[PDB]
RNA sequence: UAUGUUCGUUA
RNA sequence: AGAGGUGAAAUUCUUAGAUUUUCUGGAGACGAACAACUGCGAAAGCAUUUGUCUAAAAUACUUCCAUUAAUCAAGAACGAAAGUUAAGGGAGUGAAGACGAUCAGAUACCGUCGUAAUCUUAACCAUAAACUAUGCCGACUAGGUGUUGGAUGAAGUGCUUCCUUCAGUACCUUAUGAGAAAUCAAAGUCUUUGGGUUCU
């Protein structure tokens, strides 16, 4: 059944530290191990190895991304004005 | 002969600025602006005040050897107000009487195609 | 005052009078080279005071300082628009204005950026009030005076573009083009405006002022 | 609307023709020569696209560059899995041909 | 009187009672002598049959046609 | 107008004529051929009475045959297992969940998803009120993009 | 109650109207709602025109016009006299 | 387009 | 040699060159004039160009299905401004605050400055005179002036206008219609009281 109404992952902290800082830490810990979709393959499946390193566990190749996603939002957007000229 | 400045007016319901210059803007020959006519701490941009900005800044343009002028009218800024202030009406006035000879007159008041908040709340001046 | 002196001013040989004022510099005495302090000079100078015509008096053009030599001063064109006050005429409620704007370069490597605005014409049976133009009307004006635009500017050098402003030639152009689509009265090139030129050649300069 | 319309020429060659999907499968297809026409998806494995599109042009048949990947080649093909490619036995009654 | 009302074609569709505006046609392009039916309001492209030319562009409305040919209304 | 405003009364208005009509010299022995043909061809029964009312000349099918297109089409096994309207509704709203899926700030387009949406459960609930379609017949959101089939 | 119909501004298969600010005060005001007035005038009076066309040079020079119009909004207006309280019948006549 | 407050209760 | 600013001033800036003139580079915000008793959107709201993606509506249809519909407690999506959280941004304006004025006082109105905010992204909040103070669907009842978007038919010069029609959107007149009246073409067709429905 439902175990937590809204701490999530961040039970396994209990009680301590503020609940604001919690709530930080659960919302960027969801996209840490979330899994992302690896474009070399299409299977969703390049988890994070080391805080900047994504690796696909069918592929096994590994790129460079966020520290907590697989992409930042600057970096995309970098790419892509590269890609526009 | 005829050798032509820009005086540039500004007008904005305060001080009356007079401000000749050569034909690039640069290389100012005489500004009097009203301030420096009248002493009463007001009075700036009455028409006397201006009258008395032009008719000296034609001695001065005589003197200097400008004969012609080329009048550019401001009228305040872009967020303050468009309408040139009471001393446009004298500067020109004067100039004309002045004796100098006058060519193209232009209004150059910036005015803005953006819309940078004025001054004041959006209840306006209450005064 | 005392230490300053004259400079005459010269009109490339495209226009009429080619001697359109003075302007005055400071003592020459070093550092200050009373040369460099002309160079870069920019003037406002209407058209009808530079071709004796009336018809012109609506354009001023932007004449920049590119040469000294003795005292005479050689300068250059260096962009254009339309005066204010005509500017304000040109446009009155019940009416559309189509404002494009486009980049070109020209074959001698200069780039501008040039301006047009065009109105809508009520024409003669319509017995109306308005003569508002749909967007998509609009939208393929616009395409076909910035296509204008950039068509008659990078076939030529800067020299016969600028000989082609003063007779119109683009807006009469653009006006033939469009009212196939929707009739516009008076067009014209707004503003020109100077993006980037080449190097500056005194020969080049020379041979359009001889 | 300029990959839809080869993705319906798609739907209907699953409805009606037969088909084949997967490396092996196309490769066998085309070395007997029974291939008419072959998708590769846009994330194909650069050494597998290229050895199609030599098998391919050795046995003289058409292979189309599918705009997606091999998740939306999989979808267009009304299959769950992903694809990645594709070779066609016979078109059905579809105009994929020209 | 709503009964015997005469000029109810000019009226808006759905008029006392409803009747389309549309018809069909045949077309006869001179030195063509083509035989082939045709639609108003028609919604797609159309060709001939005897030699391929085109016939009529579909708009909104009974199209454009041909500057040319013969066409001549299907109704009994 | 089931949502937003405007009565629209646009549509078209059969003849009074309920019969074939007197110039058509064709006969029907071959109309449904024609629209089999048609649908194997790939075409949904909505758009081949638009084809055939224009490259055929023979406008409504039911006065040229006493049945209808879709009632035919069935009789020959060809119709298929989600009816016209509700399969463009069901394009629709995976045409707009993929445009997104990659952008999140459209709310007008989140608006009209919805709408869609509740579009298709009502067409839904009447198709299965109606043996057509199976009584598990759900519309899936996650897997209604290959669900066009 | 309802003492115009249209409400004291113009704003029909409408939801919101961009404000404008006063020429005089400053005050936002819906720009459906303001009182704009384009003001067309000379940039000097008639004498000043004869003593110009005098002292100028191509002996036809036309002096420019100043296009300003300004917008108020309603107590503004109401001061500079732009417009006025009108009778209660009057009050429906715009032209 | 400077400033200019207040008027005990009842009948 | 003053400049700002005001009802008049002062605070403020200013020979270290203020304000003013011209040019170049950067920055953020905004998108005038056109621009309307105009358009779009469920509402909030939406105005520089171009591209891509997406949706809607009207019109036209001898295209398809055939009652699939109307309104809806619960529930859900969106929901100005302000406000909150976190990064960025930070010009202009500017709740707070600080002065200068005005006044009997003035913590206000006025002026100089100015923090938060305003802008972007990602989350909250769920409220406005969120107003046409007028719930939604349907039918009927009247003339005229407009205007927006289609469609039909007809004619000065392939172009341009008129007619009819549908769908918007206003306005004016009229009521032996209504209303307490203001007023309302819906707020009418209500003691001659009942088309359906929800909320208060």
């Amino acid at each position: 059944s439902r175990r937590t109404k809204k701490v999530g992952l961040t039970g396994k902290y209990g009680t301590r530290y503020g609940s604001s800082l919690r709530k930080q830490i659960k919302k960027i810990e969801l996209m840490q191990h979330a899994k992302y979709l690896c474009t070399f393959c299409g299977k969703t499946a390049t988890k994070r190895t080391c805080v900047g390193i994504w690796k696909c566990k069918k592929c096994k190749r590994k790129v460079c991304g966020g520290a907590w996603s697989l992409t930042t939002p600057a970096a995309v957007a970098a790419k892509s004005t590269i890609i526009r000229l | 002969e005829l050798v032509f400045g820009v005086a540039h007016i500004f007008a904005s319901f305060n001080d009356t600025f007079i401000h000749v210059t050569d034909l690039s803007g640069r290389e100012t020959l005489v500004r009097i602006t009203g301030g420096m006519k009248v002493k009463a701490d007001r009075d700036e941009s009455s028409p006397y005040a201006a009258m008395m900005a032009a008719q000296d800044v034609a001695a001065r343009l005589k003197e200097l050897g400008v004969t012609a002028i080329h009048i550019k009218l401001r009228a305040s800024g872009g967020t303050k107000s468009k309408t040139p202030g009471p001393g446009a009406q004298s500067a020109l006035r004067a100039l004309a009487r002045s004796g100098l000879k006058i060519g193209r007159i232009e209004d150059v008041t910036p005015i803005p195609t953006d819309s940078t908040r004025k001054k004041s709340g959006r209840r306006g001046r209450r005064l | 005052f005392t230490k300053k002196e004259w400079y005459d001013l010269k009109a490339p040989k495209m226009f009429l009078v080619r001697n359109f004022g003075k302007t005055l510099v400071t003592k020459t005495i070093g550092k200050k080279l009373a040369t460099d302090s002309l160079k870069g000079r920019i003037y406002e100078v209407n058209l009808a005071d530079l071709n004796n015509d009336e018809d012109q008096a609506h354009k001023k053009i932007k004449l920049s300082c590119d040469h000294i030599i003795n005292r005479d001063c050689y300068t250059d064109f260096c962009g254009l628009s339309i005066t204010r006050d005509k500017l304000c005429s040109l446009i009155r409620k019940g009416y559309t204005l189509i404002e494009g704007h486009t980049d070109v370069k020209t074959l001698d490597n200069y780039h501008l950026r040039m301006f047009c605005i065009a109105f809508t014409k009520k024409r003669q049976n319509q017995t109306k009030s308005t003569c508002y133009a749909q967007t998509s009307q609009i939208k393929k004006i616009r395409k076909k005076m910035v296509d204008i635009m950039t068509a008659e500017a990078s076939k030529v050098l800067l020299k016969d573009l600028v000989k082609k402003f003063i007779p119109e030639s683009i807006g009469k152009e653009i006006e033939k083009q469009c009212k196939k689509i929707y009739p516009l009265q008076n067009v014209l090139i707004r503003k020109v405006k100077i993006l980037k030129r080449p190097k500056l050649d005194i020969s080049k300069l020379m041979e359009l002022h001889t | 609307s300029a990959g839809d319309n080869i993705n319906a020429k798609l739907q209907l060659v699953m409805k009606s023709g037969k088909y084949q999907f997967g490396r092996k499968s196309c490769l066998k297809a085309l070395r007997t020569g029974k291939g008419k026409l072959v998708i590769v998806s846009s994330n194909c494995p650069s050494i597998q696209r290229s050895v199609i599109e030599y098998y391919a042009m050795l046995s003289k048949c058409g292979v189309h560059d599918y705009h997606g990947d091999n998740n939306d080649l999989g979808t267009a093909c009304g299959k769950l899995f992903r694809i990645s490619c594709l070779v066609i036995t016979d078109v059905g009654d579809s105009d994929i041909i020209k | 009187n709503p009964d015997p009302v005469e000029e109810s074609k000019k009226h808006k569709l759905k008029r006392l009672i409803p009747t389309p505006n549309s018809y069909f046609m045949d077309v006869k392009c001179p030195g063509c002598l083509q035989i082939t039916t045709l639609f108003s309001h028609a919604q797609n492209v159309v060709l001939c049959g005897s030699c391929n030319i085109m016939l009529c562009q579909p708009t909104g409305g009974k199209c454009k046609l041909t500057e040319g040919c013969s066409f001549r209304k299907k109704i009994e | 107008r089931m949502y937003g405003k405007g009565k629209g009364i646009s549509s078209s208005t059969l003849p009074y004529k309920r019969k074939q009509p007197s110039w058509l010299k064709q006969k029907p022995s071959e109309i449904e051929d024609a629209i089999i043909k048609l649908a194997k061809k790939g075409q949904t029964p909505s758009q081949i009475g638009a084809t055939l009312r224009d490259n055929y000349g023979i406008p409504q099918v039911k006065s040229v045959t006493g049945n209808k297109i879709l009632r035919i089409l069935r009789a020959q096994g060809i119709a298929t297992t989600i009816p016209e309207d509700l399969y463009f509704l069901i394009k629709k709203a995976v045409s707009m969940r993929k445009h997104l899926e990659k952008n999140k700030k459209d709310k007008d387009c989140k608006f009209r998803l919805i709408l869609t949406e509740s579009k298709i459960h009502r067409i839904s609930r009447y198709y299965k009120r109606k043996k057509l379609l199976p009584s598990n017949w759900k519309y899936q959101s996650s897997t209604a993009s290959a669900l066009i089939a | 109650p309802k003492k115009r119909r249209n409400g004291g501004r113009s704003k029909h298969n409408r939801g919101h109207v961009n404000p404008l600010r006063c020429s005089n005060c400053g005050r936002c005001v819906p720009k459906d709602k303001a009182i704009k007035r384009f003001n067309i005038r000379n940039i000097v009076d008639t004498s000043a025109q004869r003593d110009i066309k005098e002292a100028s040079v191509y002996s036809t020079f036309q002096l420019p016009k100043l296009y300003i119009k300004q917008c108020y909004c309603v107590s503004c207006a109401i001061h500079s006299r732009f417009v006025r309280v009108r009778s209660r019948e009057q009050r429906r006549v715009r032209k």
